[PDB]
């Protein structure tokens, strides 16, 4: 199964800055974020193989 | 027994006698229940569709706000936001009713706006921020647009703070009146007008109305005493509702002229600065419809008669002790009326 390497760490937004959260896993061909119950849109995903 | 005065033999024994009396609780709680579910959902609906309002209004005004600096000040974005977004937070929940300052909201809504201005208008090129704070208010470069803002706000906000406390607290209130507990005589009464009656082999013989009229005068003299606040509290009100949504739309045009007004004298300032460093509608019709519930408290035992079984007419009835062919003839409620004194002072002042 994949396996995670950097879990998504509860992130705190700081006087309106945007912190993205980050996701590394392998083997992963594929790996997508699931905020509040729903998939996050195609575009918002930045991937990097 | 100790309720069913035995006139003859009797069927009940004392264990049916508590049976009889703790259903005689429960029909009085929910006969007072019914009487009172009208008025409650129709405060509560008006409670959460003003809250609901007021918060629409609070993010448009916001929103507003926000595409007016977008629009004028794009030098001043996205730090506005942050200070646009702060303010009407603390809008929104000074008008829920936590304890917000509003004299702070606008001192920080300006303390914050001065030091991107200075930085990104004035003197274009965040440890000196503290000293441009400072000076915002050591040199008063905003002249009257703070305390104006202040007033202009804090007016209509105190009014809309208390009338959704008023609403909170009518619904604390009606929600009490159904969970009155009663004394124990009174439950003697209403177990013997109610049930006595089974105890004695009688089937179907319902309480002589004089007899329920007795009773419920007897164990309802405290819960009458509240109808003259009950009033008052309905009056107050209507005095209240003869506001927020201009004063909070017209904020951006204010401090455009506010920002405008501390641009006039950037020549001075940057130097000294350098060397320093349907609505009412809504309302109008909650007040009409409250207004038919002013009798509430006086109608009260006149509607527990009236939904519970009982001869009208007075003839072959039950009088408590025996079938006869004609009729012979509180800290809660010191707390309802405390608050309601309280809120109608409130209401008063307010106007
Ligand atoms: C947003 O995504 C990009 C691309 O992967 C990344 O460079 C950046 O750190 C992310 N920003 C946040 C707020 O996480």
């Amino acid at each position: 199964l994949p396996h995670f390497i950097e879990e998504p760490e509860d992130a705190y937004i700081i006087k309106s800055n945007p912190i993205a959260l980050r996701c590394k896993a392998r083997p992963a061909m594929q790996i997508f974020f699931k905020c509040n119950g729903e998939w996050v849109h195609q575009n918002e995903h930045v991937s990097e193989e | 027994l100790q309720v069913c005065l035995p006139k003859g033999p009797t069927c009940c024994s004392r264990k049916m006698e508590e049976k009889y009396q703790l259903t005689a609780r429960l029909n009085m709680e929910q006969l007072l229940q019914s009487a009172s579910m009208e008025l409650k959902f129709l405060i509560i609906q008006n409670a959460a569709v003003f809250q609901e309002a007021f918060e629409i209004v609070v993010r448009h005004a916001k929103n507003y706000t926000n595409a007016m600096f977008k629009n004028n000040y794009p030098s001043l974005t996205p730090q506005a936001f942050e200070f646009v977004g702060e303010f009407f937070t603390d809008v929104s929940l000074y008008i829920l009713g936590s304890d917000i300052n509003v004299d702070d909201m606008v001192n920080e809504l300006f303390d914050s706006l001065f030091p991107v201005i200075y930085t990104q208008m004035m003197n274009p090129g965040l440890d000196i921020n503290e000293c441009l704070r400072g000076a915002r208010r050591d040199l008063k470069v905003f002249g009257s647009f703070p305390k104006l803002i202040m007033t202009q706000v804090s007016k209509s906000l105190q009014v809309t703070r208390i009338f959704l406390q008023a609403l909170n607290l009518g619904i604390e209130v009606i929600n009490t009146t159904d969970h009155l507990k009663f004394s124990k005589d009174c439950g003697r009464m209403l177990t013997r007008m109610w049930y006595c009656s089974y105890c004695q082999g009688l089937m179907m013989v319902k309480p002589c109305g004089g007899y329920c009229n007795v009773v419920m005068q007897g164990c309802m003299a405290g819960v009458v005493e509240i109808d003259k606040y009950w009033r008052e509290y309905i009056l107050s009100l209507e005095e209240l509702v003869n506001d927020m949504e201009n004063v909070l739309l017209g904020l951006f045009s204010t401090i455009h002229d506010s920002i405008q007004y501390v641009q006039k004298n950037g020549g001075k300032l940057t130097t000294t600065i350098g060397k320093l460093c349907t609505l009412s509608s809504r309302r109008r019709e909650l007040i009409q419809k409250l207004k038919s519930f002013i009798n509430f408290y006086s109608a009260l035992p006149g509607y527990i008669c009236s939904h519970s079984p009982v001869a009208e007419n007075d003839t072959l009835c039950w009088n408590g002790q025996e079938l006869v062919e004609r009729y012979s003839q509180e800290p809660v409620v010191s707390q309802i009326i405390d608050k309601l004194k309280h809120i109608n002072q409130l209401l008063r002042t307010m106007s």
